[PDB]
């Protein structure tokens, strides 16, 4: 007659609160610490691989990225740590940083032509470019907006109203210039003192030009300066202007919305399926802990800081 | 596929007297943005076509002020106000909404 | 000043095909997209590709689908087109016209066409 | 006997963070968004590992204390 | 002979090893009621807002004409997306603000400060407009005055006042942004106007913005308002060339105290309580609720949990 | 009779207020909103924990004390 | 001999309080920043207070056991 | 024969989950109560005491603190509670409290004459003082800042540039002057019509002065504004001014960066040398926790709002 | 113009009631406050009772407290005074009054009387 | 209440030289605006009252450039430039600071 | 007008000491920085000390560090200097100097010297 | 310690005629915001010293047109564009960039 324990000879550690090490017979892990190193497609639907851009620069519609005109539904977007070609011009996006807040929640766009470049015929279009925006060696500028100058020595005032009719919203950038000095201003433009006026149901603001000493970015002495707004449905935005006006062109409407983040890291694309995703790597396990990355996106094990968590099952 | 029709055939008008052409398209051509996309050439005897009007109303560089159009939706009208000797040729009506482009019959205009 | 020349026609017996090319110098070739157009003799005008300012994305229309190719060729400033499986009503006269605005990045983006070529004579006999 | 279970149906609700961005002349809330975001992971990760260890504590005294009783209900009768 | 006191009855209760075990005597610390009215708080009666805003009430609305005068309260009670508001299209600079600083004040007298008799040299009559109407007749609202030529004419203003009063105030004014030019050579007369506010603590200067908009209500125009807190024994100054909404009362804070705003859509009912939840009610002594996140009083804890008993029994 | 024992451990929380923002500040709204949520889910789970502990320490703790009464007059 | 060591790495990481300052017109953002410390504080406070009651307890229980193995051990050597 | 405990007799008190009070026989504290209660050394390096300034006082050159123009090495600032002298000429200094948070990163400063005084052949730096800022019963004014007044019944336009040509980064202060009539404008200066321009490589900024009526503060009726800038090891900086010009002399290097925190106490000073501070006192103990004050500077025990806690590790 | 009448003057008894009336044809009615008031035979005047311009609070003098009412009744642009109890002084002239500007939402609003009306005459005998 | 004093009682005047009155009463009538509540009025023989001075020294609409009125806190004085033969009737003097207003004993001006 | 005077000894034997003295008026002596100056009977001229406003910093040359000292003395408008351990080639004549714009918080400050004085002679014999 | 050397030690040229006299250090003499420390005086026979130049070129507050100055980094100069008969003195170069300030040995300027 015995009576007594069903002993083993396996090798585990488990920790205990009052044992720091202790054998065990059978345990189970709990944390996964492995990762693929790639970056995936999630359920099926391709990302957003920016390459060598940034989103302003591809709102905008840079030359030397040229590839993303028409782009297809996806899922996340990945950036790219410093990117290099950005913005050419020297300047800068009013209340950025809120813009890719209203991104991320956005995972279709179209493209609309607002007002064509042909319906300008008492201005010019042609010659306004700069040499600190080059398309293969020649001076260019963005694709989505349209630098005004003056034809024949004159600038007559601008009064122009778009109308809504469609059954989703838009985003409308433009933008303006700041010169150098007195003799640059009339000699682009002809009147000295000038302003922008742009209205709707809900905005309302009044700008004018700055012009000042600065010192030297990208080879370039001015700025500029760009803005951005959302359109309701049935509402109308309406535009004044008499210098110095960067008019716009294209614009963005909204066609489906859902789920999405930004993510910033430098892993190179593979030709893969996954279900969860960090900017690391991807997971293929079912345990519900892991300690690879903070930031993901879909659904993912939880998150903790440590790095060894087996609970025992066993004897001894 | 937009079938453009366009009559008459044939305008003996001259000289001084003005002048009317139309053109009729089985669609609307009329963009979501307000502007109408219809255009406008000229082939004289012997020789390659010269444009007239981009849209439905914008000149070009080159043509007199005498020619002018206005129109929408689906009828459009070209107006000479006054004819002289040397506007003699075919005319051409062409639209410019859908992605194969699609001229018209055309029409001829002659000295009597 | 702003010139167009083209040249390559002669006389084709069905079947076989054909290359046709225009040249352009004045203005830079590197902006701007480009037409074909043919005119039949005693008939009208008619429309048959489009290219870009770059060579991405290409129409063709229903007449010429599938068997006519366009392309250009940069630091020559020259465009092509090549004709297979030629039938007997392709026999007409041939034109090269360019935008009026450069940078059209759509299919329909409102420009028309301004300049325009002199023309060649391309004929199926025998 | 499929005790794991009962470990992942308490953890179901965890914080998840989210991507934010900042100039540089807003840099006090940039100081509140990741003080936050270490603070509640640091409670998380206490919270995990007490729980395993104290489940481990019980887990062993679980077997140790049972093979007193069913020794001792085949023991007593026996005269 | 030893054994368990058993027992009879029926209940369950949770544990770590086993999920539904039977019990004797459980206790239960959740509550899950609420009589679903509107109440008062030991003693004082809240402030109930019908169909009106907080900016329509301080301001003073043609159709919200019953709040002129009002007692004591507790706590503030709005609807879900009021339908009065703002008649004339706008904006009140730093809204949420103000709806941040009157949750500490429980009391409000109303003072006179500029006459409306006090403008010989004015007009205070002809300033309505169709978009606020009272009884189907234009009218404007009841604490500011807008000011019109009289004559032909404009003539500068200066105006001061002087707090001899032992507690705070709240002063509010705003600006008329026209549409084109006419129609401010119409009822103004310079073309060129501004307005300068300065106290110990505020500088200030602003224009108008006349340009193009669309239509909202009616109208094809905006007007903005502001607001500060003048402090005993300290003056506001005023100056204006055009485009002045003037103030004629201001509020005095007499008492201060714990507050909230809530927004709910129940109805009201005599009774008394001590706690309230915005869709109810509460009356128990168990530490632990499940209705609602906000609350106002004491009232026990909050959790997401629906159930929650601990035992104390056999088996 | 130890429930007194468990509202005074837990006589402290975390009380919500209300705060309002306006269309151009929506990245202090999501801050409010996620450090609110959070808050709320740290204290049921500890509120949950110590009911499920200290229901197994009073149900042991009865399943105990009966021998140590059954041996008191056994081991005579 | 050494148990409290146990416990102090265990807390080896916290909240550590910053100062900031704000002006008369950003009150929200005051408040958030006060209610997080004071709520952070009241987390950790309330885990070192139980944590130190369970270990107490534990302890306790430990020192009455010992000694009764210890009587086992001898209780049935001899008669 | 005897089996049992180890008894003995003392006096000590824990806590337990279902007991409240019970003895044992020897037990430990954690919690640490008390505090020497002065201000002294931390690791060796004494800190910065302002004893009647502030923050703003000291970086302006209030006449009051002289005995701050020079100072060393520091480990924390200590500034009192509602500080007496501050800036004597009412009015503000913008983006105040970004300021401070920049401090409590630096550890000591350096300071350059970037504008010499004597820079002003035509212009007057003499009679700019004013009553609300006396120096031994005489109107005074600031030492780091100086005001520029007309000479000869002229003021003539002002372009002045400054390039950076140190290894490290540079803080510098201007301002704007209010005044309350145009009489006084005319008899001051005597341009009407004033503006100030500066510009850099980040920078863009245009102001004019405002006169109104207003209050008094401190006898007078008129107001000053500042504003502040960081210079990158390589940029330049311009001006552009044509009347109500406060313009820079002195400026601040950066030569050391580390960690650092403004601290608000009433304590006397006192020489030590310990390794933790609060602001009302000193730790001197290696138990795990205190309850002394939430706010500490160093390697400090942990904060718990707790009054008793003992472990037990006894018997009975 | 502006104007106002007033009629229902005679003769009555001690113990008895009268009512008066008062009608006005002009400016808007609905956004002015009214007045009373009275002058007895070879004295000055005195002062009676107010009300606003909706209706709501009113106010009366002590040698009348209790004992007279006043009330609006718009839409047909007239006013009321119901006395009872009347007593042997009581006999004197009564007159209406407007204020000068609209919309007084307070007791005392500074503002003045500026149109008034004819009178009529009541009288106490027998 | 507030009691009402006005002195003196009866008045005789001649066309050409100016003419005073006074008012006076038991209370501060000043607000904290800085606006004395206190007004004058008018009954010529047989007729209807007519308003003359608002707040002080504001007036009305028709009275002529002749009639003025200053005072503070409890001492007030009407001025009339110059007597005419249309002048002639009783001045009133009226609170307006607490409810019930309170009228004053009157003045005669009688021709002589 | 603004004026320097000095006054000090005639005649002193080596080893022993001597007091200068510089009196000042006609401006805020409370806000400047003062100079001391050597000229030898037939060489150049060379530089002595300097302090401050106040007075906290100093400063002296290498060929009378240690032996000289200076002093400001306000509210008697004065300056000193003291000479220890005279020697032979000391004999020179002394020129009192100020700044010329006020307030001077660094050692280099930019800023010359403006006004002079008459001069003194000290001379070391037997 | 920064050695000045300044030649020539006589200048016999007198009258109407220009002159220049040069001075140069043993050190860059140029501070880090692009200004020249360097001073130049003057004392006539028999009397207290009086200044000329302050930093590189500014001048004072006395001294005529003529007198002006130029230079940077190592090497200065001073020039008069005319010469007068009152104009005999000593000329001193005095710099003041590091805490001993130094003179130099002066330059006579004589009659002939």
């Amino acid at each position: 007659i015995c009576i007594g324990y069903h002993a083993n000879n396996s090798t585990e550690q488990v920790d205990t609160i009052m044992e720091k090490n202790v054998t065990v017979t059978h345990a189970q892990d709990i944390l996964e610490k492995t990762h693929n190193g790639k970056l995936c497609d999630l359920n099926g639907v391709k990302p957003l691989i920016l390459k060598d851009c940034s989103v302003a620069g591809w709102l905008l519609g840079n030359p030397m990225c040229d590839e993303f005109i028409r782009v297809p539904e996806w899922s996340y977007i990945v950036e790219r740590a410093n990117p290099a070609n950005d913005l050419c011009f020297p300047g800068s996006l009013n209340d950025y940083e809120e813009l890719k807040h209203m991104l991320s929640r956005i995972n279709h766009f179209e493209k609309i032509q607002i007002i064509p470049k042909s319906s300008w015929p008492n201005h010019e279009t042609s010659l306004g470019v700069s040499a600190a925006c080059p398309y293969q060696g020649a001076p260019s500028f963005f694709r989505n907006v349209v630098w005004l100058i003056k034809k024949n020595d004159a600038y007559p005032t601008i009064k122009i109203s778009y109308n809504n009719t469609n059954r989703e919203d838009l985003l409308i950038l433009w933008g303006i210039h700041h010169s150098n000095n007195a003799e640059e201003q009339t000699n682009l433009y002809k009147n000295p003192i000038t302003y922008i006026s742009v209205g709707t149901s809900t905005l309302n603001q009044r700008l004018a030009p700055k012009i000042a000493t600065r010192s030297q970015v990208n080879g370039q002495r001015g700025r500029m300066d760009f803005f951005w707004t959302i359109l309701k449905p049935d509402d109308a935005i309406h535009f004044e202007s008499n210098g110095n006006f960067i008019a716009p062109e294209y614009a963005y409407k909204i066609v489906k919305k859902g789920d999405s983040t930004i993510m910033k890291s430098g892993v190179e694309y593979g030709h893969c399926n996954t279900k969860c995703q960090t900017p690391v790597g991807a997971i293929n396990s079912s345990m519900p802990f892991h300690n690879i990355h903070p930031l993901t996106i879909g659904e993912c094990p939880k998150y903790v800081k440590s790095n060894k968590l087996v609970l025992a099952t066993g004897l001894r | 596929d937009t079938v453009m029709t366009q009559s008459p055939l044939s305008l003996p008008v001259t000289p001084g007297e003005p002048a009317s052409i139309s053109c009729r398209s089985s669609q609307s051509l009329l963009h979501s943005n307000g502007y109408n996309y219809l255009e406008w050439y000229l082939q004289k005897p012997g020789q390659s076509p010269q444009l007239l009007i981009y849209l439905g109303s914008i000149r070009a560089s080159g043509v007199p002020d005498r020619l002018s159009g206005s129109g929408s939706g689906t009828d459009f009208t070209l107006k000479i106000s006054r004819v002289e000797a040397e506007d003699v040729g075919v005319y051409y009506c062409m639209q410019g909404l859908e992605t194969p482009f699609t001229f018209g019959p055309g029409t001829k205009v002659e000295i009597k | 000043q702003v010139q167009l020349v083209e040249s390559g026609g002669g006389v084709v017996q069905p079947g076989r095909s054909l290359r046709v090319s225009c040249a352009a110098s004045g203005f830079i070739f590197s902006n701007y997209g480009m037409h074909w157009v043919r005119q039949a003799p005693g008939k009208g005008l008619e429309w048959v590709a489009l290219t870009w300012y770059d060579g991405r994305n290409k129409y063709y229309a229903d007449s010429v689908k599938g068997r006519f190719t366009i392309s250009r060729d940069n630091s020559k400033n020259t465009l092509y087109l090549q004709m297979n499986s030629l039938r007997a009503e392709d026999t007409a006269v041939y034109y090269c016209a360019r935008d009026g605005f450069p940078n059209c990045i759509s299919a329909t983006c409102g420009y028309a066409m301004d300049v325009w070529g002199q023309g060649t004579t391309v004929t199926v006999s025998s | 006997t499929n005790k794991v279970n009962s470990i992942i149906d308490k953890m179901n609700t965890q914080f998840e963070a989210v991507g934010r961005e900042f100039n540089n002349l807003e840099r006090r809330i940039e100081n509140l968004n990741k003080k936050m975001e270490d603070g509640f992971l640091d409670v998380w990760t206490y919270n995990a590992e007490l729980l395993v260890l104290m489940e481990n504590e019980r887990t062993l005294d679980f077997h140790d204390s049972n093979v007193k009783n069913l020794y001792d209900k085949v023991r007593l009768q026996l005269r």
